[PDB]
RNA sequence: UAUUUGUAAUU
């Protein structure tokens, strides 16, 4: 494989895809773009990077907060 | 003869095993009793080899069952020891499929009570479940008597969880009903729990219609609560499939009634969309294609993601 | 544009 996904979702050029893996041999975060990516809720980038759908502060929703919203 | 160890190594051992077990289906029944009574005097430190217990396994079978019985004696004594120990514990599992059930039940008498420190044990538990599959359940009435009030403590637990499924795949309805009913209390947090999730999912395809009634009506409220959570979401996941078209009926309608924003969080977030999925494909095309009609425009926000549907 | 889809103890 030798190759990321994040960057293939984001139908990046065919070469980006395959130029680097989607994380590091640790966990850590190895995609360039991931890496860029503060995210607006944990604040965490780089290494420990995510996207909103995926943070671990993502809180969780009853019907309630539904209903005020 | 360690003279010819180093005359073999130069062409207890792995070799010497391994050629041991493919020589074994070979040679004559009084090399098999000559070995067999080379071995009775002290295997008990026999039991804890990395290789002998290969050797073990595999004269557990091809032998007269007198063996089996014969060195069935020369362990006694000293279960609780040879049982959390490694290698003595896989010869245990792996013998315990080819003795007779009366010195069986004469091992299950070996420990009660037990259980607490056993199960608790990287070794102990496998054994366990090795036991409630082979052993006949009536006789393992000690392990459902040692849960009393431990139910909860130890659903959660990893290798608890594990002896939980064992136990209420291969018993009787009197052994499975009081732990059954000691799940329907802590239903709640059992779900919200990394391993309470395995038992609760084990009994959605495994247990009486009537408990999945129970389950599902004690679910009822809890939709988008639990699809956003990590572990919960495969209860829900396997919790819609299994299900009568009442039921999924009345979930579909109850998820139908969400506050259109709480549907774009059921698409985004990370679990729910598992439950989506799985909602889809067991649904009848009545309340389907009122699904269809439901959350047609939220689709519009899954082309960037990776869900081609 | 924030886009990767998600859980289990031993030779
Ligand atoms: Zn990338
Ligand atoms: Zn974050």
């Amino acid at each position: 494989s030798r190759h990321c996904v994040f960057c293939e979702n984001n139908n990046e050029p065919e070469a980006v895809i395959n130029s680097h893996s989607v994380r590091d041999n640790f966990n850590r975060v190895l995609c360039p773009k991931l890496r860029t990516y503060v995210c607006p809720i944990c604040g965490a980038s780089g290494d420990s990077a995510h996207t909103i759908k995926y943070c671990p502060k993502k809180p969780i929703i009853t019907m309630e907060d539904a209903i005020k919203a | 003869r360690s003279r010819l160890l180093e005359d073999f190594r130069n062409q207890q051992d792995q070799h010497g095993s391994r050629f041991i077990q493919q020589k074994l289906e070979r040679a004559t029944a009084a090399e098999k009793q000559m070995v067999f009574s080379e071995i009775l005097a002290a295997a008990y430190s026999l039991m804890t080899d990395v290789f002998g217990n290969y050797v073990i396994q595999k004269f557990f079978e091809f032998g007269t069952p007198e063996q089996k019985n014969t060195l069935g004696m020369q362990v006694k004594g000293h279960v609780l020891q040879l049982a959390l120990q490694m290698y003595g514990c896989r010869v245990i599992q792996k013998a315990l499929e080819s003795i007779s059930p009366e010195q069986q039940q004469e091992i299950v008498h070996e420990l009660d009570g037990h259980v607490l420190k056993c199960v608790k044990d990287q070794n102990g538990n496998h054994v366990v479940q090795k036991c409630i599959e082979c052993v006949d359940p009536v006789a393992l009435q000690f392990i459902i008597n040692a849960f009393k009030g431990q139910v909860y403590s130890l659903s959660t637990h990893p290798y608890g969880c594990r002896v939980i499924q064992r136990i209420l795949e291969h018993c009787t309805a009197e052994q499975t009903t009081p732990i059954l009913d000691e799940l329907h209390e802590h239903t709640e947090q059992l779900i919200q729990d990394q391993y309470g999730n395995y038992v609760i999912q084990h009994v959605l395809e495994h247990g009486k219609q009537e408990d999945k009634s129970i389950l599902i009506n004690s679910v009822r409220g809890k939709v988008l609560v639990l699809s956003q959570h990590k572990f919960a979401s495969n209860v829900v996941e396997k919790c819609v499939t299994h299900a009568t078209r009442g039921e999924r009926t009345g979930l579909i309608d109850e998820v139908c009634t969400f506050n259109d924003n709480a549907l774009h969080v059921m698409m985004k977030d990370q679990y729910a969309n598992y439950v989506v999925q799985k909602m889809i494909d067991v649904s009848e095309p009545t309340q389907l294609k009122k699904l269809m009609t439901k959350i047609r425009p939220h689709m519009a926000a899954l082309r960037k993601y990776t869900y081609g549907k």
